[PDB]
């Protein structure tokens, strides 16, 4: 026998998932797993150096990581940088030079995402003055420096257009972006006030629709964004709460707590009993299923101490993440059913992401 | 004032997550980690910003205004790590958000420990 | 059985094993690079009741693999018989000795 | 009201200091080295030392030597393997010395990265594969150069009765000594008769050191010595640790940094364990037992709580012993060794731990 190298992932690029591994009890070795989840295999790593981030280009063919080198660690010059990788060879291929103020934090997905079209990466910087970066992939550069985003965080992408963006500011507002084939500012415009900063904060993460967005609050509330025209519309709050629910203090919980399954307009949530100040991440009692049509509950299930989800639409998958174990569940129906849990994914992962295969 | 001075403490009272003013504490406490709750670890500098909040003090009854500082430059404590988050707020309210890495200004912003600084009455 | 430490080829392997890393006990995981040098075991097979050898090459340049630690020592002498040895980095030489994983490649009849 | 500051120093005194080298090998990467109280078991600090590093304490006591293994970009670009100078008391970074990118990349026993008598060089175990010895010039700050007479040779064993001598363990069975000059580089070597049987009879590496011998433990429970008091080494062995019920039972040693000796008595401590056979030789200690080297018998045995790697205190009469994660610490004032408490928690995956040197003059 002879060992050799230069192998491709053995599972098809559908099987694929992306655990977001932080390592935090040695944050210098985050990486990312890739496992299938279809019968649990390990399939390979991408490692990521000090608190990775990653994402999977939205055409299915490269890896992109985020994190920060130092020349000798914890001493020497910094390098804040995005890197190429080869999706199905699990190789380093380029590296995109940043300025020194990348986001150092927990992997919410909204800190470092792509343009619809996949042409830019768009992530989040802290100096820790807030901007928004823009790296043109092809080019291998970063091209714009978003100072308009100033006092606002994460990156929310419009789906129904090529290159644009929102971003939630200290208003309650939400600033949208529109690039250029450049990857330069072309347009932006503000939404009037969506929510209360003081009264009724929103979790960051998107439930996520082709031309709208949903927003969950810590008193349980649902905020909406209609991107369906040029100017964004903001309504809400409704309740995600009926008179039962409130008796017994139910609130959201989690991280990357919230999914949008398209076809059905049904959002899943993060729930958990005795809400009270301070419980924003406990772990998920129970998962509720929303019709946001109808504004109104229709399921709920137990929610396995999950505190992140992702959602695949065409396969109609949800997957679940408790910091190490990985749940994955059908949700062609409105109640889901857990088919299998994947036992030690990570050792302290917040983030997991299915390859994708809608292309661009 | 035993409950202003945790140098006059019981250590396993201060290294506890409980403890009152480590109220929005997400990381390795730094008391467990060489320091104390005032000091680096030997050879981890300060950082110079930080998320702040308050924290009730229910031993004397009253508010107080916590900054919460990390020290950095050495890789992680591992010990005593605690994930509170009375009245943490998300990035677009980013001094009082403990999701991201206060060490992130600092000559070298590898995360060692993190420790709850009283700032005076709220 | 080929992801167990009790695998008889796997008689002196102390680290993970590529066969449970997304590799096989022949290939490489993706985007590690075998060692040209390694260690060597005999290791007896319980089918044919035959001895063989096998080359414990790493696999190098990604951050431990962390899954299917084994630590077997069948053989296995200190680092004045350095070839036999098995607490040594075999990615020593690599470009890239960061080391990923451990492979149990068949060579032959002892 | 209150101000957080740094450039503190360890809070308890340099006598009351032990490292624990934790390899982290889950995340060799993140490889360090934990400072403990051992009188409290007080966590004290911490030294980084990236991939793989190695550790060992200033003869003087006043620095912490490290050697590591860096890359650029960690998993890719260019290699640099250094040693490290740290302050011992301020746990803070020195000095960077440069290293010819082969030092040893592998488990922390204490041979592979030790200092002469004097202080005055670091002598490190290189291998890329070629084995060669690499000498470190503290004071200049240099490398000098390899010491290639020590090609098919492993680990460095410092004689303490001279000021820059050392030894190694070849291949052929016997010990290779080299004696360096002022400036580092080899002035004199000799190399010893056959002291053991590398095919029937091979000894562990890690030696229980006195200041003109060295004793070693075999695979199979046979005891070999290494006199260095006079002009050239006279080796002799074997002696057996074992009686016939030890026999019976299958007896032999087992562990890393597995042996002591405690130099004023001649007492050796070595991990055992039963039922030896092929491929035993890394098991956890079932036992410790204590050996008079001048009557070559036991005297003790105690519980060895799954034990592989030990240290011993001249200075205060003490041994530790670590299963890997806990560090024991043992009064060894008398024949029969007392247990005074466990550290919990000490290390993820650690395999050698080293007092701070006192006195030692
Ligand atoms: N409070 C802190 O600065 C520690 C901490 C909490 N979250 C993260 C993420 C990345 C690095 C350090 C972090
Ligand atoms: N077989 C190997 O190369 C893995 C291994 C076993 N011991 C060590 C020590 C350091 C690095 C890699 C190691």
């Amino acid at each position: 026998e002879v060992l050799t190298g230069g192998h491709s992932v053995s599972a098809p690029q559908e099987n694929r998932i992306y655990v977001m591994d932080s390592v935090f009890m040695h944050l210098t070795e985050s990486r990312v797993h890739v496992y299938d989840y279809t019968n649990g295999k390990f399939l390979g790593m991408v490692p990521t150096a000090f608190n990775g981030h990653v994402q999977v280009s939205n055409d299915g063919k490269k890896i992109y990581t985020m994190t920060t080198y130092h020349e000798r660690i914890t001493r020497g010059k910094r390098s804040d940088v995005v890197e190429v990788w080869d999706a199905d060879k699990l190789t380093f291929e380029k590296e995109i030079s940043l300025p020194p103020k990348r986001v150092q934090g927990l992997n919410y997905d909204g800190l470092f995402r792509q343009t619809t079209d996949g042409k830019f990466i768009v992530l989040q910087n802290a100096s820790p003055a807030t901007s928004i970066g823009i790296v043109d992939v092809a080019k291998g550069d970063y091209v714009e420096d978003v100072t308009a985003a100033a006092g606002c965080w994460s990156v929310i992408p419009q789906p129904n257009r090529p290159r644009s963006f929102m971003t939630i500011c200290g208003d309650g507002g939400l600033l949208t972006i529109n690039l250029g084939e450049d990857g330069k500012v072309a347009s932006q415009s503000r939404s009037k006030q969506m929510f209360s900063v003081k009264d009724d904060p929103i979790f960051i993460a998107p439930a996520l629709d082709k031309d709208k967005a949903h927003f969950v609050s810590y008193y349980g509330n649902v905020y909406s964004a209609d991107f369906s025209g040029d100017e964004v519309k903001v309504d809400g709050p409704w309740s995600l709460l009926n008179d039962e629910d409130k008796a017994k203090n139910w609130v959201p919980g989690g991280y990357n707590l919230v999914g949008l399954h398209r076809a059905s307009g049904r959002m899943y949530v993060f729930m958990h009993p005795d809400g009270k100040e301070g419980t924003h991440k406990f772990p998920a009692a129970e998962i509720w299923v929303m019709d946001t049509k109808t504004k109104q509950r229709v399921a709920r299930i137990p929610g396995r101490d999950a505190l992140s989800m992702t959602i695949d639409q065409q396969r109609n998958l949800m997957l679940t993440l408790d910091g190490g174990n990985v749940n994955v569940y059908d949700i062609s129906q409105p109640e889901p059913k857990l088919l299998r849990t994947i036992e030690g994914a990570a050792e302290a992962s917040l983030q997991v992401q299915f390859h994708p295969v809608g292309g661009t | 004032h035993i409950s202003l001075n945790p140098d006059l403490a019981n250590e396993d009272e201060v290294n506890s997550c409980d403890y009152w003013r480590h109220c929005a504490v997400d990381g390795f406490l730094c008391s467990c980690c060489g320091g104390t709750t005032t000091t680096c670890p030997p050879g981890s500098t300060p950082s110079p910003i930080s998320w702040i909040g308050t924290c009730h003090n229910p031993h004397d009854g009253k508010d107080y205004l916590i900054s919460y500082h990390d020290c950095c430059g050495k890789t992680a404590c591992g010990r005593c790590q605690c994930n509170t988050q009375t009245r943490e707020r998300p990035g677009y309210e980013f001094f009082l958000h403990n999701d991201v890495n206060w060490c992130m200004a600092n000559e070298n912003s590898t995360f060692h420990c993190t420790t709850s600084v009283l700032v005076g009455l709220a």
